[PDB]
């Protein structure tokens, strides 16, 4: 994490949208009742669809699991899609572009339509948390160090 | 280790529906 | 949203929530270039338990399949659940309490609960127009023994 | 039923009643 | 100016939520049947926070009014906080970190904050187009160089 | 000539739609210290407007204030407006009509607003309790009146 | 600041109704 | 024969919060 790197990239948002949304549960009179503790499973799946050239849908499979044990709390599916116009870039610059950043402007969309679920099964509130796949992409191709807190304050 | 709740990993295949970004191997 | 009170008849309600939800765009981008209201169509299935003593569960399994053209819009299906404590009830009113005021507590939160993932899957919204069922059941109840029932905890 | 576009009218089967509506079980 | 690759300057979240939030459609039942012409103008606000050593909250009011002629469509301003551990490494470089990729962060929330409650007010799919801030600053910085073009000719 | 009945009226859902929103989490970055079920205070206000004849467009305006101990954690507010067709009825048959029955169809739809902008502020778990708003006015306009069980014994 | 658990309360303004909801007149 | 989407731009100012954070022109 110190590259200058080009923009250029021709590059606008046509339309999002949550293509599918799902919220399970079976047991929901009996784990109401249990003491919430869950482990919370996460599943993450890539889709797509070619609508045309240069553009393309990107969806982003967002699967939170959620058991008490043996006790399944829910299950929760959101497939947030998003039309994104993608030109300019090529090779893994392009590959940025799809897998990290452009479901990035899908993540807070599919977020909220999770939360949303759990608060519409009456679970308490579980709201997924800020995951960069982009600087996880900053980290190949190069070394990746890290600084401390240093602790400063002076008037 | 990560000390946040849960946190996603990255993707075998850089997820590429416009042409094909990957390793050819 | 009323039945013959004429007796000892209770109703607390405990908790209402979300057993089920499902939301289904599968030609969703292709089929938003069909701009207009969806042909919508709303289908119903029983299912219920007893959780305790005179305190018993209600779900409706709410579906709604729309259609722009001749092809899918989305498919919007919520299994509507709600706790009520009930009591004071005999005979086929027993029937009644569950088949017709139970539910109708459920379909303000089962309407919501589609509408909202219509407005988050950008279809043209559609509120589902309120219908006094009550009143159609206690006309046919009142004129008749046969108090039959199903059993099916599917939900 | 009397589904309708949008009406709930009358259940396919009367619900249930509190009495059991269950396998005892 | 961090020259080489190494990444010297680290970066935590320990937090993001909206500390502020108003949708207005003032002629709400009025504006539907009206002129469906929307000119938005967009208005950006700072606001600082220091919360600890090293704990910096910087927050961006993002404010999205829409306007169909003379007549004020809607708006929909969201106050976008997110605390952000920012230190080890200081000046232009650390000036490139908050107020460059700590407001892209921020942006597809506040984004998606707008687009939520503009659907919820059941008008029509608006979404801000995403500006790299960051990549631009860099070009001030050292320049914009490094064209990779790491191909893969496949499908 | 003039029965005591609900006399043909009209009724239907043209458009349910957020007119206004406001969220604001004043002591939000600090407060966060305080986990527990925030002390609430619930404000119900009015707002209305009549479009035509046979068309009222009742809104309900739901104000929270959520509070941590001593101090307010955060504020919440939403204006649920829905226009709706109502003829033929009057008096005090359209006063409990608009009164109650409009507000609490639009009450779901304001609740999940609400509870999004809670989740949005990161702040507990904020659910509002599921009231039958219709009943209160229902139970001061019947006569309550049930029955006894009854036996005999001679020893 | 007050603390409380929600509120509902049957409004002591009433809602202003429909003037005449049977002749558009 | 090309438009462009509602799009904001570099901010006009470039906020500087923390503390050390010298910007020399």
């Amino acid at each position: 994490m110190s590259e200058q790197n080009n923009t250029e990239m021709t590059f606008q948002i046509q339309r999002i949208y949550t293509k599918d949304i799902s919220f399970e549960a079976p047991n929901a009179p009996h784990v109401f009742q249990k003491d919430w503790q869950p482990e919370v499973k996460l599943d993450l799946d890539t889709a797509s669809s070619q609508l045309a050239d240069d553009v393309y849908e990107v969806v982003l499979r967002v699967t939170v699991t959620a058991s008490l044990g043996e006790e399944t709390a829910f299950l929760c599916e959101v497939q947030q899609g998003g039309i994104f116009s993608i030109a300019g870039i090529e090779g893994t610059q392009m590959a940025h572009c799809l897998g990290a950043y452009c479901p990035n402007i899908l993540f807070p969309y599919a977020r909220e339509c999770i939360t949303s679920m759990v608060s519409r099964g009456t679970f308490p509130q579980l709201n997924l948390a800020p995951v960069n796949f982009d600087a996880l992409f900053m980290n190949y191709l190069q070394q990746q160090a890290g600084e401390g807190t240093e602790e400063h304050q002076d008037a | 280790m990560k000390q946040s709740t849960i946190a996603l990993a990255l993707l075998p295949l850089l997820f590429t529906p416009v042409t094909k970004a990957r390793t050819p191997e």
